[PDB]
Parts: C-alpha cells; structure tokens; sequence
C-alpha cells in the first residue's frame, strides 16, 4: 500500500489504528532480495544486517522537513532479536519507545504489525540458528550495544524520558524528537543494498510528499495517453484533471480510535481575470437619483428579482400605484431616513416578493469620525425588510417621487420591455478556496493515503483582491463626492449640506445563472458631511457576503467598517481616501460543481494548492501541496482474442480496459457512503460532505469536531443482489436514491457522485457495451448500473504504490452459437447476457456467428478529460469484440 | 543562476507546459516552496525550513518579469502582458523544488491565456519565439527562458 | 601566528544539512587538559618548602568551593558551592547553553 515505494534501506510505521493497541511501538523493515536467502543462511545474514543498520533519532522543529540535528546509535549484535519474513523476503526488527514502554521490552503483536507486511500471516517469521518462532520480542532501549568505543549505551537517556512521559515531553522546547533509522552499505552474499523513506516515521510531519519524485506528488493516471506536445521541456510536472482521483499523502500520527480529517483546497486560475457582474440591486438617496431613466428586472435563479432601494426622508413614498411601508427606516442627528426597497416589473405587486434580512450599513460618527453600525428597521418592526415591487404597464411613466429632506426629488421610471441591465466588468483579482470531509480509518496508518477528487461536491468561497477609492470635493457648506469600487462600479453623490448625511449602496452577484441572486456582496456606504474645527467629508462603509436563500437575502458574515477621513483645516479641498476591496462570494456545498464549471476554475488553465487538517483532534497541515492541469485523452485496450477463442467452451476472450479517471475507491474490501456534519477545518466549522466508510450510509448529529457529535445508525446499505435473468447478472440496489453518496471499487457507480440529483446520473460513466446482430446493452435502462460487481487488480507502475487504484477491470467473454436457441425457463438464450459478476457470454444465430461482434466504449468517469483532447477522438474510448472471418 | 526549458523544438499542441528554473543558489531542504503574487512576485514561502527550532516566513526574492513573442521590422520592440495580468497569469500559492539543495522550481502555466491574448494558435497565426522572464535579488540577474517555435 | 584568506563552501548556508567548522589556531589561550569538564578556581597558601608562596588552585566540579583549613596536607578540606554555576537556556531567542551564576 503507501509509501510510494523505496525498498532496501529503512521504511518505518506507527502501529496506530482504529483501536490503536499502543502507539509508539515502531516497526523497521529493510529488504535483502538481491541475494536469495534460505532458511540456513538466515543465521548470517540477520546477524549481520542489524550488525550494519544504524538507528537513529532525529531533531527539527515539530512541523518542518528541514535539517538541524541528529544522534547515531546502533542495534546489538550480542543479544540480538532479529527476524525474517520469508515471503516478502525482508529482514524486520521492531522496537518499543513511548510510555510506559520505552523502558522496557513487551511483545509486539504478529497482527496489527502484519497491517503493513502481508507475508508474516501467511508464513511464521525465522530466527537466528535457522529455527521459526511466531513470536516477536523486540530489543529494549538502554541495553543496545554502541558502535561508540564498542560499548552499551545508558539506561537512562535524554530520549527515554523524552517518551517517558512523550505526552508533553515529546514537544520539548522549539524542537521535537523523532526516532528514526539507516543504514550503511555493506556487502554479503555479495550485493550491497541503500534505499529510501517518505514521512510515515513514529512521529511524522503533517506535510504532503516531495521526496524522492522530481515532480512531488505524484499522479498514477498522467503517463498514458496520446500526446505530441510535449518534447523535452517536460521532465518536472505535477497534474491532474477534474473529478479524476488525484492521490494524496495525508500524513498524520496524532491521533487515537478513528482519524478523521477534513480538507481544505486552494485553487487560483492562470490568465487573466476579468469578472462579469449583474447587477442585483442599487440602494441610493433621491438626490443622487437621476429625474429619469428607463429599466425592467434582470432575473436570478435561485427566485429574485432586481431592486433599486430609494431612501426618500418623505413620509410617504410616492412610486407607482403602491403606498408603501417604510421598509426599512432609521434616524440620525433628528432627521429620520426612511428606506424604500422597490422591486421594478410590468405591475405593482403589494405583496413583497423577496426580502434582505439583517441590512447593517455604516455612516461616520458626527465627533470621532470612527464607523457606526446600524440595521434598518420596520415601523412594524421587521429586520425581514420586505422587497416590494411597483410597475404596470409597459412604455407607462411612473414617477418615484420621494423627498430628499422635505424638498421634492424625483426619478421616474419609464417601464421598458427589455432590460436595461448593466453588468460591471472590470479586473480584480481572485483566490478560490475549498473544502471536503471524510472519515478515514483503513489499514494505511499512518500513512493515510487515499483519493480525493480535484472537485469537490462540497463547499468553495471565493475571495479575492481589489480596489476601493473614495473622491469628495470639501466646498464649505456642500460637498460633491462619489467612491468607485470594483474597478467600475460606482456610487454617486450630489450636494451634502453640513451635518448631513446622503446614502447609496449596491448589491452585485457574478452575472450567469447558478451564483447570480443564490450569493450575493453587498457594500452600502454612508457619508457625512460636517466639520469640528477642521472641514470634514468622510465615507465609512462595511461590506457583507451574502445569500439569498428562502428568499432572505440571508447575511453570513459582515467584513470590515473602514472610515475614511478627509480633514482640510484650510476651507477649499478635494481629497481622496483609500481602502482594499474583498469581492466574496460564500456559495452553496453543490456550486462546487456547478458554478465553478460557469466559471471555469479548472482546465489546462488552473492551478491548485492542497491542505489538510485532523479535526476532532484539531491537528493542521503546515506544506501546502501542488499540482496543475494537463488534461490527456484516455488509452484503451483490450487482452486476445483468436477464432479458437470461441470454438470450445474453455477457450476465451479475455479483456482488460483502461480509462484513468474510472476509479474513485481504491484498495480490495474498500466502499463507502456520504452523510454531512460540520466537521472543523482550521479555526472555524466547515459545512462539509464527510465521506463515511463502510457500505452503510449513515446520519449524525450534533456539531463535529467535539463530542457533541455522536453517529448516527444504518440507513441504507448497498446490495448487489443477484438477478434471476440469464446466467445471473447481479445488479446493484439499497435504497438506490443513496447511489448519490455511494461509489465502491466497481466503476458502474463511481460517476454518481457528484455528477447526479438524487440517484440518477448527469454524468453516465463506467464501461458501456452495446452488442449486434442481436442487441443487449449496459449499463442502461435493459441493465441498470453496478449490472455485475467489478474489482480492480494491483494498481500502474505510474502508481508506485502495490494494491491500490487501477482503472484496469478484468472481464472473460466468450461467444457461441451452440447453446444458440436454448431457453433459460422462457428467458430466450439468444443475446448478450452478463455471466454473473466478472464472465459474458454473446449468444448469437446458427449462422451470423461470424460477423458477430460487439462495441465497448468505455465512458468517461472525469468531465473534464473533455477540455482540450476531444479532438483526439479518444476522450471516451473506443475498442470492439470480433470474430475473424476464416475460409 | 538562469531561466530555461531545456526545449527550443516545442512543438505546438499544448495548454500546459512546464520549465527548469536551474539556480542553485536557492537550494533548500525539501519541502520547501514560493507564493507567487504581485509581479509574479517570488515571496518565498517555507514553514518547512528550520535552523534550531524557528519557522519560517515570507521572503521577498524577486519576480516572474513578463512574456513576450516578438515583432520585428527592423528595430526591436516587445509585447507586454500586465501586472495584472501577472497577479493571475502566476497566481500559484505553491510551487515546490524538485531536488535538495539546488532550485529547480517548477512552474506549470497556461497557454490558454497566452494563445488568448498574445494571438497564438496552433500554427494559424503563429510563429514566434516565445520566451517568458523572470528576475530574482536572489542572485541580482534579469534571466529569461529559452524556447523558440517554429510555427510548429 | 600567520595565516591567509580562505572561505568555507556556499552550500554550507544554502542547506544547514551542511555546515561548516573553522578551526582557529591561537596557541597561548589554552586552559586545563580536561574537555568534558568544569571547573572552578580560588587562591589559597601553596606550601611548598620554608614557605607559603599563595597561588591560584584549580578544583574539578561546578561548584564553587569555599576551602578551609591550611593548605597542603591530606589533612585539609575543599568547600562546598557559593553559587553552582550552570548553563541554562534562556529561551526566546534560539536555546542557548548560557551560564548563570
């Protein structure tokens, strides 16, 4: 399994699990292969190899994977505990060194230690002198035997008491301590023997891989596939694409029972990055109004509608046939404000038709000048501030006649027929960040290492970095003044009287049809002019992501009140302000998916930072990872055929069929569920999709991170229950609106997982079959998916990893025309019918048995290998079962 | 220290595509890695660098410079793509070396944006040389990559 | 002494799995034949002949001892400590092995 491989120097591992039995207990293994070792030369060899490692313990800071100190020691040789596995052909010696055991020797269990070797089940270890034991005892620590002037080393030592009480005297002082191994080159049997080790030690770093792969990371899907593009430069590059698995090395040590572990990506998009968006609402003083103008709602698709909110210091608002509620109203300084949210259509509609719950704008405080938070309110006391709608008629002329203070100010809609609908593009510059959950515990450990998605079903916020100005004319008694923010939008300002305020706010959406009106970013700026001993214009504004949903326009989080001040003791000045602009978007778990393909935050124009994060235990990733886009067409193959492969009925036509993105649940009796918590992810709870183990769905409660959280029970599980059709296809059922959450190591399920609603697939994926002359098909409406259950092999040499994710699925077909006419009871033994789980038989006439044939299209599990290599003609991937004509 | 990929026979078909940074001044214990921001900037970002128990922070060592192909009619002139541009063309919040103890870095960028806004295509309108350019205070230098098409 | 220029390797900084040793040569400067020690000195009445010729003594240990008695017999005594001087860290800045005392 993991580590990625490095054989015949040292590889450590943590006995730690689900049901950890002690955990700092550590298991050394190295490989003598390169000579063959027998069962009387044992007694030589183990001698001298633990006669040649050297052992180790290891100083850095806690966290780092750079260099500041270490200690050699060395194993005995008198005394020795040595071993040898047979089958996997290494020679192993395991020791005990954290509380209460670093003291003493105990007996390390030959079970949960063959979690990382296989073959010490299968076959008893070999002791020194050529006999086998089963057992293992290890060497005990302050009785080793030095290389130092040939002597013993103490029974007490800084490292012992170090673990003695490692719960807080492993952490040390700026430092930690790690305990590590090597080795020397030396020759017997005559080869030598070096290798290497990726952090899976008793104590490792929360970091990602980087050594040995000049790439880093590495991806098992990359290599195959057709290109020409690529000569020479190309030596150094970490991909992936889309939904395709990118495997990760999650490493972690710090944790007892069940890990789990919550995900946090970072993605960014090379080019250049404009921003398209419409415009969901303005909010201004009548003053700053035009008297005229001409508009009609654009729409948004989670139910909302344009809105231009007037605030008019009148009383009564006088716009259309409505007589309106204050929807929201505040005072300041005695003059009391009263805003009037307006929807704009082809009628006057009464009832509000959305709300924007929670409004808090700022405005300059009239002594300090310091921001000053306030929420608008109801004469009936709503904060659910009701977003009405005037109109009528189309070409109509209705005239939104508010007073600015008590003088008359006008803007007068002419109702057009068509939108008038400015969308503000401009350039800022963005940051994506996402997020996913999982409980892990599997058989890995430490070293937890398994395939996440390159997009998740499950939370993004996009936030990112722009510009906000602010340009007011100081006059002595007025003040003209406006701020620009966006990188065009706007807001306007005419005359400000002393002590005066004027408002205008504006709402943006990214203008496309899955984020516009469903997210929102609101900035509603208050302004005052005034003056203490010094002439003062000043703007102080907060900023609000956003959401509508039931729709409340539903505020997450408010950003920062920033005042700006412009002081001018002389009387005449025209100064600026300054402050940074964050356009954020929190949106929706889904839109993950779904706005980021209406985006495009992935392609061959991506980039993509991973991190990682332990929760309940609270533990962090401090590496960022990497990885980029190149996108690939699939290969494909097939395994033989020849025409006696359907003469006899014992001669067959294997297959064996590649799409590197067709795997989504890697490693022989896997499988797994979904449910959602709100798992931590760093200093906050993260609304995140946490992936269940087990062919259980599940449902939990309470809030995660704490104890607060307990599992909930079964809900479905998923059952591939034999069918009663010819030659028993086993097709896969539960309560198959689960089918959302489930995927499992056969690919006909693996395509569900994001990519549907409800358990119907958006994205069909898995291996397709069509058969001719006589037609069956699958997966499809004749054989619904999961139709047989499939299992990959051991995984690529792209993947250095044994036992793992391959899109290799192996199937045996045959063809016949001598069991053709046959009837299982009256299933008609003519077609291709699925001989249960990994076998086929095509049945087909007494004399188009040669023509007979049959087309494989294995499809697509990863959108995005469509991007660019489409027009390859093998983004989905194109092979066919034949019988040869023969004279 | 210089920038180069080691093809100036690229052949065209590509939206990604990487290259060697060889500078072996900025060698490091991995992992180790860069924030690349304003300029492109090269804000050196490791945690992962310990020297007796202190993390590591921000370290401003220079900046992705610009890309340009050329036009030619008898006296040099070059094509700029923006600092803007720039803040989203490198973005990238990692980008980790290869080999200890001497640079390697990888880069893998786009030329989606690049066939976009400088008017390349597969060989339509294309011939050129293409090279992008970066700078460092790391070893003082202006120090350009190497590719050149042949319209392919 | 005499010596020349001579620098030690660039890599040496660049990754701190290397580093560097320089060696000085400074020849009277040199105390005690016991690396791995310490140590403390007082005066006492060095006995040697017709005569007490006081001198600076040398004591093994951390400590700094008191002597009493008359120095010269293996009839005398050597103290106890005043203050024990030791190398603590005074943390903050990288751990130093800093005496106190």
């Amino acid at each position: 399994l993991t580590p990625p491989v490095s054989a015949g120097g040292i590889q450590a591992y943590l006995l730690t699990g689900s049901g950890a039995p002690a955990s700092g207990l550590v298991l050394f293994v190295v490989n003598v292969s390169n000579i063959q070792v027998s069962s009387s030369n044992v007694t030589n060899v183990i001698s001298t190899v633990v006669s040649n490692i050297q052992i180790n313990a290891k100083t850095e800071n806690a966290q780092t994977g750079a260099t500041t100190g270490s200690v050699t020691v060395r194993f005995p040789t008198s005394g020795y505990n040595a071993y040898y596995d047979s089958v996997d052909k290494v020679v192993f010696v395991v020791v005990s060194f954290l509380y209460p055991y670093t003291t003493t020797s105990v007996n390390i269990p030959l079970s949960y230690l063959s979690k990382y070797l296989p073959g010490l089940l299968t076959a008893q270890p070999y002791d020194e002198t050529g006999a086998q034991v089963t057992s293992v005892s290890s060497t005990p620590f302050g009785s080793l035997i030095d290389t130092s002037t040939g002597q013993q080393i103490l029974g007490t030592n800084p490292v012992l008491t170090s673990y003695n009480s490692y719960t807080t005297q492993a952490n040390t002082n700026m430092q930690e301590g790690v305990v590590s191994g090597t080795l020397t080159s030396f020759t017997l049997g005559g080869q030598s023997f070096s290798g290497s080790t990726v952090p899976v030690i008793l104590y490792a770093p929360f970091i990602f891989s980087n050594s040995p792969y000049q790439a880093g990371l590495y991806n098992p899907m990359q290599v195959n596939g057709n290109l020409g593009s690529l000569s020479s430069e190309a030596y150094y590059h970490p991909v992936i694409w889309g939904r395709a698995l990118i495997n990760t090395t999650l490493i972690d040590t710090y944790a007892s029972g069940s890990v789990p572990f919550t995900f946090q990506l970072n993605y960014s998009v090379p080019g250049p990055l404009t921003i398209n968006m419409a415009q969901l609402a303005w909010i201004a003083s009548i003053n700053n109004l035009p008297t005229s103008f001409t508009y009609l709602s654009y729409k948004f698709s989670n139910g909302y509608e344009s809105f231009l909110g007037i605030i008019s210091n009148s009383t009564q608002l006088t716009a259309g046939a409505l007589t309106i509620n204050p929807s929201g109203n505040f005072t300041i300084n005695g003059k009391k404000f009263y805003v009037y949210l307006l929807v704009v259509g082809s009628t006057n509609s009464t009832t509000p038709v959305e709300y924007v719950t929670k409004l808090v704008v700022e405005y300059p405080s009239s002594t300090n000048f310091l921001p000053q938070g306030v929420t608008v309110t109801t004469s009936s006391n709503k904060y659910t501030l009701p977003v009405y709608e005037i109109g009528g008629p189309a070409g109509t002329t209705i005239t939104l006649t508010g007073n600015w203070y008590s003088t008359p100010y006008t803007v007068q809609i002419t109702v057009g027929s068509t939108p008038t609908l400015t969308n503000y593009v401009s350039q800022i510059l963005l940051k994506a960040v996402a997020y996913e959950g999982i409980n892990v515990s599997t058989t890995q450990s430490p070293y937890y290492s398994t395939a996440i998605l390159s997009t998740p079903p499950s939370e993004i916020s996009i936030t990112g970095s722009s510009t906000i100005t602010a340009q007011g004319k100081l006059t002595a008694t007025s003040a003209s003044a406006t701020v620009n923010l966006l990188t065009n939008a706007t807001l306007t300002y005419e005359n400000i009287p002393l002590t005066q305020y004027s408002f205008n706010g504006i709402i943006v959406t990214p203008g496309y049809a899955a984020i516009n009106g469903t997210t929102a970013m609101a900035y509603v700026i208050g302004a005052l002019y005034n003056k203490t001993s010094d002439y003062v214009l000043s703007f102080a504004g907060s900023q609000e992501p956003m959401q509508v949903m039931n729709n409340n326009l539903t505020e997450v989080t408010t950003l920062a009140p920033f005042g700006l001040t412009l002081l001018a003791p002389s009387v005449p000045a025209t100064e600026t302000g300054t402050s940074p602009l964050q356009l954020e978007f929190f949106t929706v778990p889904s839109t993950s998916y779904i706005a980021l393909v209406d985006f495009g935050l992935w392609g061959n124009l991506t980039s993509v930072t991973v991190s990682a994060y332990d929760t309940v235990n609270n533990k962090l990733s401090v590496n960022l990872g990497y990885f980029y886009g190149i996108v690939i067409p699939p290969s494909i193959s097939t395994a033989p055929y020849n025409y006696q492969n359907f003469i006899c009925p014992n001669n067959y036509v294997t297959v064996t069929i590649y799409d590197p993105d067709a795997v989504l649940d890697p490693y022989p009796s896997g499988s797994f569920t979904t449910s959602s918590l709100p798992l931590k992810y760093g200093n906050m709870n993260i609304t995140g999709a946490v992936i269940f183990p087990g062919s259980s769905v599940y449902n939990p409660s309470g809030v995660f991170g704490y104890s607060n959280f307990n599992k909930g029970a079964a809900v479905t599980t998923f059952t591939y229950t034999a069918q009663s059709g010819p030659f028993s296809p086993v097709a896969l059922t539960g309560n198959t609106n689960y089918l959302s959450q489930y995927a499992d190591n056969n690919p006909t399920d693996n395509y569900y997982f994001i990519q549907t609603v409800n358990g119907m697939p958006v994205l069909m994926g898995g291996l397709s079959i069509v058969a001719s002359p006589v037609s069956a098909s699958l997966p499809s409406s004749t054989s619904s998916p999961g139709f047989m259950y499939l299992l990959p092999s051991a995984a690529q040499v792209p993947s250095p990893l044994p036992g793992m994710a391959t899109p290799n699925y192996n199937l045996n077909i045959y063809i016949t025309y001598k069991i053709d006419g046959a009837t299982v009871g009256n299933n008609m033994i003519n077609g291709l019918y699925v001989a249960s789980q990994n076998t086929l038989i095509y049945v087909v006439p007494n004399g188009s048995f040669v023509g007979s044939n049959i087309k494989l299209t294995y499809t697509t599990t990863d959108y995005a290998v469509l991007h660019y290599f489409y027009s390859t003609g093998q983004y989905k991937v194109f092979k066919t079962v034949s019988v040869p004509n023969v004279t | 220290a210089n920038l180069y990929f080691p093809s100036s026979t690229t052949p065209l078909y590509q939206l990604s595509v990487p290259l060697y940074l060889s500078e072996p001044y900025y060698g490091s214990p991995l992992p180790t890695y860069i924030g690349l921001g304003t300029n492109g900037t090269s804000l050196w970002n490791s945690p992962n660098y310990v020297l007796f128990g202190v993390s590591a922070v921000q370290q401003y060592l220079g900046f992705i410079k610009s890309i340009s192909v050329t036009l030619s009619n008898g006296t040099t002139v070059v094509i700029p793509l923006t600092t803007s541009n720039m803040q989203t063309l490198f973005p990238q919040l990692v980008g980790q070396e290869l080999q200890a103890c001497n640079g390697t870095f990888q880069f893998g960028i786009s030329i989606t944006g690049l066939e976009k806004l400088l008017n390349l295509n597969v060989q339509q309108l294309n011939n050129s040389i293409l090279s992008v350019t970066y700078h460092d205070y790391v070893t003082g230098e202006t120090l350009t990559a190497t590719t050149k098409l042949v319209a392919l």
